[PDB]
């Protein structure tokens, strides 16, 4: 029944420390970086609207169509943004909108890399005829052994 | 003088009736329940509820309504200097039609009484249904969903973030039906509260009381104040009750004063010593002898006007089943001591 | 130093309330616990559970601020690079309005504090609410939070039935397996109800240990008070335990009520009727010792 010693004790200081401002959205890894099998922009904004489980339509329209500065952006936000889906073939291309379009998704994912999925780099030494499809071409093969791989498809 | 002023009397008898329904007093038991409840509000130190505790007429909603003022004359300047801003917030709960109590309603109102009463102060809550209109009075759809009504209700009290949340005749809470829990129907106002860091202040009757310590955290993050009322067996609360009558004697505008003090046993045995009750006896006799315009209150006058002995013996009985039950006593101190070995 | 900075008394009493309202003491029990639940979050030995038991009065929740920030500042070096990598995420859980846990709400709360976007538009590709379930899913695996703090972790229990009292947590559990997030329940002892466990016990007063540890926080306490006199309080230390039955988090907030009537009056010390006006009432204490018996009668098996 002695006498113990009254210590005393100290604080903890409960602040939270400051953060890097986070991507909007995902940051997955492009597939086919430093190899000829690159992906493409137009699959990249599939993929990353699928990772978010929205229809990729509805991510460009209520969260890439707001961040651009054009008139046709803003205003194709609230009716359907037909304009980029039927001239999507410019989105991997080496014009200004696909230029656009890299700019706005590395602002809204803080990557460095996404001017690789396209052809921005050939811009002064190829010309838009006849270089991209109209229409959506797959290798159905490649699918389904990406898929069985249990690899991402893309 | 002390007592009402004398042009009073050349005044119409609507004027009198006014100025006595207008006339607050104060008396040791209101005074001491106003100072608690306003030091608790000030700092609440994590509480999420306040009981408080008290009989019917005793003074528990015009005791709600003087803080309420209070508060918002103490944060006027602040109010006026920052906006989107309320000191005070308080609603009523409301005994439902059906067997249970409804929080769907009880959201909807608690937003419709937040954000009503302010200037159209632009503010997003995070939920589709809600929003404002081009008059400012908040809408709900019939379609949303309560918890997203309860989620807008968080982000409306943090924005506006008052002192104090009022929930008056509380005691409905315990209206539920089949095998719920009074316990259940705690934790959803208590995760409101502790979410929004908002303190909820309830108040109630007596029957309130099954919802004094149901679980440990439920009893540990509230406190209670009882607003007693004046017993007899005590002869200070006895003179306490003398000196009510007698300020009520002063202020009633009649010619010549009665002397109420003589028929106190009378008073207080159809009051049970609660000085609410009391008012409003008084004012109904004094209505009684100024629509006769006369001059003096008779004792018949008061037993026209009185409380029928069932009613008082129901009021006692509970009240009786209400102080036993919240009384505490040098035993239930020693036990607990006891109950932890320190004894 | 170990005691409050002299300089507060010139400054308004708002700047003190601020400054002690602040003051994290770090008892032996909470940075021993914190040290288990670093240990247990650096190498989870395969588990995804982490339940944390104590009654209130503990301090679990300030136990989760200060192992959120610690983590978040464990991994500020490697996020300057590395983007949607939120280190901790904390939530709170809701209690239900019905007689059953809802997990929708659970869900889209769970979701708002990831900040993911269009949670309106969720689609379901290919239970309770599939499309919100695999966006949860998909948020966790990707932003790859180190722990989910879930605070209040009892309110899972509001089942009302013995045969899904332990099926309520399937969500979770599933939720847990397929993405690999570790998950703390931060609960009281109604948690036990029901992996790696971890106990927030209090000081009880049969182990003289205990008893010179709350001594120990209780000077602690009275040093940090900024007030111009010292206020003695050790002497009473029992009733100081017998109001309080040795939780160092509703001492803090009884100590913050005294110290605000105090300052409010601008007084200089605390006597014993200060204690006594802001005390718990003798009925609150009775029920919280029930509910702490019970719940360490619940873990006393061995
Ligand atoms: N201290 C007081 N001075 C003057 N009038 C008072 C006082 N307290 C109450 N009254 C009056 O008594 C009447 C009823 O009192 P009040 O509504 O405050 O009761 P309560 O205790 O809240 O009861 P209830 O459970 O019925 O709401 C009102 O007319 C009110 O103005
Ligand atoms: N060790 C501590 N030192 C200082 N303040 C503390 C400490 N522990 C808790 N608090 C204070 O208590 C409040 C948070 O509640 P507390 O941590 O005491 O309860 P809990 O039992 O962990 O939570 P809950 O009962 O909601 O499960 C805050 O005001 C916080 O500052
Ligand atoms: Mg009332
Ligand atoms: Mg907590
Ligand atoms: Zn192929």
């Amino acid at each position: 029944m002695l006498a113990s010693v009254l210590e005393t004790y100290e604080s903890w200081n409960l602040k939270k420390p400051l953060i890097p401002q986070r991507s909007r959205l995902y940051q997955p890894q492009p597939v086919g970086i430093g190899t000829p099998y690159i992906e493409s922009l137009t699959g990249y904004i599939t993929r990353i609207a699928e990772l978010h489980g929205v229809l990729p339509g509805v991510l460009m329209t209520r969260e890439i169509a707001p961040l651009v500065n054009k008139i046709y952006f803003q205003n194709g936000a609230n009716r359907g943004f037909r304009e980029i889906f039927n001239r999507s073939q410019a989105l991997n291309g080496m014009g200004e909108m696909a230029a656009d379009l890299v700019q706005v998704l590395q602002k809204l994912t803080l990557r460095d890399d996404l001017r690789f999925l396209t052809m921005l780099f050939w811009s002064n030494i190829l010309t838009p005829r006849n270089l991209f499809r109209t229409r959506k071409a797959w290798c159905p093969i490649c699918y389904q052994e990406r898929h069985q791989n249990g690899l991402v498809v893309y | 003088s002390t007592g009402f002023p004398l042009e009073l009397l050349t005044r119409p008898a609507t004027e009198r009736l006014a100025y006595f329904e207008n006339y607050t007093v104060a008396h040791p038991r209101l005074k001491e329940v106003y100072e608690i409840l306003m030091r608790t509000i000030a700092e609440p130190a994590g509480a999420s509820f306040i009981f408080v505790y008290g009989a019917s007429g005793v003074g528990k909603t015009t005791l709600r309504l003087r803080v309420e003022q209070k508060l918002t004359e103490l944060a006027l300047p602040k109010l006026e200097s920052d906006r989107a801003r309320v000191p005070v917030v308080g609603i009523e709960a409301i005994a439902p039609e059906s067997r249970y109590f409804n929080w769907k309603e009880y959201y909807t109102r608690a937003l419709i009484t937040l954000e009503e009463p302010l200037i159209d102060h632009k503010f997003d809550y995070g939920v589709r249904g809600i929003s404002r209109d081009n008059f400012g009075k908040i809408n709900v759809e019939s379609k949303v969903v309560a918890p997203a009504l309860r989620r807008a209700l968080e982000n409306a009290l943090i924005h506006r973030h008052p002192d104090v949340f009022f929930v008056d005749e509380a005691q409905h809470f315990g209206k539920v039906a089949s095998g719920y829990k009074l316990q259940d129907q705690l934790d959803c106002l208590k995760s409101l509260a502790n979410m929004t860091g908002i303190l909820h202040c309830l108040l109630g009757t007596y029957e309130l009381l099954t919802f004094r310590n149901l679980s440990g955290q439920l009893s540990r993050r509230s406190v209670d104040i009882h607003f007693r009322r004046y017993c007899a067996d005590s002869p200070e609360d006895v003179q306490a009750f003398k000196s009510v009558l007698l300020t009520f004697q002063q202020h009633l505008p009649l010619a010549e004063t009665p002397n109420l003090v003589d028929h106190w046993e009378y008073f207080y045995e159809r009051t049970l010593g609660c000085i609410g009750t009391l008012k409003d006896w008084l004012k109904r006799v004094l209505s009684d002898a100024l629509d006769r315009e006369a001059t003096t209150i008779t004792l018949k006058d008061l037993q026209k006007r009185a409380l029928s002995v069932a009613q008082c013996q129901k009021m006692f009985k509970e009240i009786q089943e209400g102080e036993r039950q919240l009384s505490e006593t040098e035993a239930d101190v020693q036990n607990l001591r006891s109950a932890l070995g320190l004894g």
